[PDB]
């Protein structure tokens, strides 16, 4: 009585995968520090160029996405971190994300700190996680956050 | 003597379409194109103001399809090719008269069946030279040669449309006129201005200056709290409308049923 | 098939929201356009 | 002879819809999906200006069931796929016009049962090819072959309402015509202006302008005290469903009853 | 054969709520919670405006309470499921025609009672079978099987109400529709409008303006001498509830009383 697991969309941080990715022509989603999130393209055919879209969607018979031509940095790409647009999705935006450590409660009164190894979801859409350790999954309002 | 397909006699009932072919005729075929709206905006574009997409072909086409389906009704018609099944009823003062039905849709581009049945069995079909039609009326009479009233006595096939205008400036009553052309295509307009007269300024601003270091910008638009931004060209739309409209219906004429 | 009714809240509590301060960076950027009408002298009835 | 179902004759009442597929049929298969409620507003973009959140497809969805309502009280109609268990009234001189019958819900996509009861007993249940249908005027009519009333003493079993149209700018009397696919987008859209003629600056704010430290700027919104900001688009909408809504009925027409 | 229990025959008077359950059905069942108030005020705080508290979901249960009471009378109905003991007077000419009684309040889910009584004895109780109803209507008439008037001669217990609509788009007779969710809705954010349409400026100040050391703010709202804060949404709202509520006394009729 629940739904397997959902991926995360993972980032891509070495940039010679990325470059190959945009030679192939798959979508790039960048998401700017300072002017959100912005899509990224190769020009098909032989005028080969960067293009951008603000369309920021998955493509739809009903929502065919605009591209505009822009001179696209290296050190935007670097800096900035980088999606498959086939992957980042509304589906499922988790509080606390995969690889994240954060602070639970044990039946011991005693608080632990874990990170999320494995998170699903089930028929109410709720967001199980499992902590390394442990074989029980907790719930969203049972955990807690930790920043620096 | 005379050649033809058995249904269609030259006389009375001549045919103008084949059948397979009222699934290959479409929108395009009669001009009702994305383009053809374009044109008559021609200098305007429509296009969200805070990403650079214009709205695509697809919107066009839905709305088009409504344009068309509300003209249908407006005048009560069937325009694009389609064909009929249908089941009348027995009407004794009618059928004296030899044998006078009125179809439900019109206009009948032909008559492919017409036999009377009383459980499902036909008790008679009648020669195809005998039954003769009034193609913009839609009415079917027949014409022999050599209680009162009952229930889905007789069955009818036809196929009710217009076929594509051959020549400019000229149809026959089987025959699109050009004004339900461009009748459809200002009901389409109606709808493309309603979107696109938000899309002007902002949302729903009427007035805006701005003053920056003594550089001065201002403007002020259509856009009004008792007027919307396309409402000009709405209203004069419907004045349009009016006059196209009214002097079509008079081609068609009123409805009649005896009582 | 079921009805679709609006149902109960979802949005947490947040206090001391925090100012967002626009980070300083040397990378390239692109800026977010608007696409509206534009004001323009009428240069030939300047000349005239 | 011939092949069928037996309470489905193809002559009079074809099937049109397996009872099963009645659950199947959803708003989506429709068209009333809360993306064309998008469409309409292209480049309209409605959010809680406290937040990132834009309303969901739950509120679309919700206020699109209730639009669908709404035309369906417009029109005395039914407007999905219903099945229907209806006991009707002996009266004397429709009982003797061929047992006429008028169906509270229409169309009749098909009839199931047609049964004469006195006491919960079926006395005399009639043969299926006997009892014949009208589909849009809903008219149940029984042709035989080979004090003044009664209460309750027919059971009358059918479905009630439209299937989606099969194809493009067509409609069959058993079908959907696509304006009332559009007349509840635009009652759709009327609560959504509603909502959104609200939220463009603060609320209740018609004018307003501001000057610091050499720069200024000033806006004058649709808003005033005589309108909201989203009248003109509501005011708008009204005039085409008047004119959509008034065309309609006349696919109906006007309803009768003895008296 | 058949099996039911004594008062509810399944032919005639079906049953539809166990009595039990009366009780337990309550507003939050049909949809008329508070949070559906805040869906159509998207994006809309009511919040005092010198401290920061909201107004609690009692008032809105409060006002809900009051708009569906005003919907009760606005269209003469019993809403919410309620068991009533009613006593009826003996008139010769409904009592020939086959005893028929047209309920107070309407629409009738079930009859559990129908008995004749001279001084508290009843000197008739009817089989169960024998007794029919009309739902919408609360029609309840008797088909037996094997001075001109007085008062209070019978006596007649009933369940008057609506359950709440089991599937999407769709409701039976007996079966709230949808339209009196949203027109008890639109009832309460009427009172809400009144409410909060103070709370946009102030009290009662249309317009403003402050100059501080060459720093300026100015604000004119919809406020004004002839027109209130929310006037504008309240009377869009009446304009909604006109075409809502005569499309649905439309459902329900016109009331007849012979004399």
């Amino acid at each position: 009585i629940s739904l397997n697991p959902i991926q995360d969309a993972k980032p891509i941080d070495d940039i010679v995968d990325i470059m190959t990715y945009l030679k192939n022509g798959k979508v790039l989603r960048v998401k700017q520090d300072n002017q959100g999130d912005i899509l990224v393209r190769m020009s098909p055919g032989k005028h080969k160029f960067t293009e951008v879209s603000r369309d920021l969607d998955k493509e739809s018979f009903y929502y065919k996405r605009h591209w505009v031509l822009y001179n696209v940095s290296v050190n935007s790409l670097i800096t900035f971190d980088v999606y498959l647009d086939e992957e980042y999705s509304e589906t499922t935006k988790v509080k606390y994300p995969k690889d994240t450590i954060v602070e639970y409660t044990r039946e011991d009164q005693e608080k632990d700190v874990a990170m999320i190894k494995e998170i699903l979801t089930d028929n109410n859409g709720n967001y199980f996680y499992a902590l390394i350790g442990e074989t029980m999954l907790f719930d969203e309002n049972k955990l807690n956050k930790v920043k620096d | 003597s005379l050649n033809y397909e058995y249904p269609y006699h030259p006389s009375g009932n001549p045919k103008h379409i084949d059948v397979s072919e009222i699934d290959n005729l479409t929108l395009a075929d009669y001009g009702w194109s994305p383009d053809a709206v374009k044109a008559y905006m021609f200098g305007i574009v429509v296009q969200n103001p805070d990403t650079g997409q214009p709205m695509g072909d697809e919107f066009y086409n839905h709305i088009l399809e409504r344009a068309v389906g509300k003209a249908e009704r407006a005048l009560d018609i069937s325009i694009l090719p389609d064909t009929q099944h249908e089941m009348r009823d027995y009407h004794e003062t009618e059928f004296n008269s030899y044998m006078f039905v009125h179809a439900y849709r019109k206009p009948i581009l032909q008559v492919e069946n017409l036999q009377l049945q009383f459980n499902g069995r036909p008790i008679y079909k009648y020669p195809a030279n005998w039954w003769k039609v009034e193609h913009l009326a839609g009415h079917v009479q027949l014409f022999p040669t050599a209680a009162t009233f009952a229930p889905q006595m007789i069955r009818l096939e036809y196929v009710s449309g217009m076929l594509p205008r051959k020549k400019a400036g000229r149809n026959k009553p089987w025959e699109m006129p050009p004004e339900l052309e461009q009748l459809v295509i200002k009901y389409a307009l109606k709808e493309i201005y309603q979107v696109w007269g938000n899309l002007i300024i902002g949302a729903g601003i009427a007035n805006k200056t701005l003053e920056v270091d003594g550089i001065t910008e201002t403007i002020g638009t259509t856009q009004s709290a008792m007027y919307g931004g396309a409402s000009a060209q709405i209203l004069q739309i419907n004045e349009d409308i009016k006059e196209l409209l009214d002097g079509l219906r008079a081609y068609f004429g009123y409805n009649m049923i005896g009582l | 098939e079921k009805p679709y009714m609006i149902g109960a809240n979802s949005n947490p509590n947040v206090i001391n929201k925090s100012t967002t301060y626009t980070t300083t960076t040397q990378a390239d950027e692109q800026d977010k356009p608007k696409y509206t009408t534009r004001l323009e002298f009428d240069t030939i009835d300047m000349i005239r």
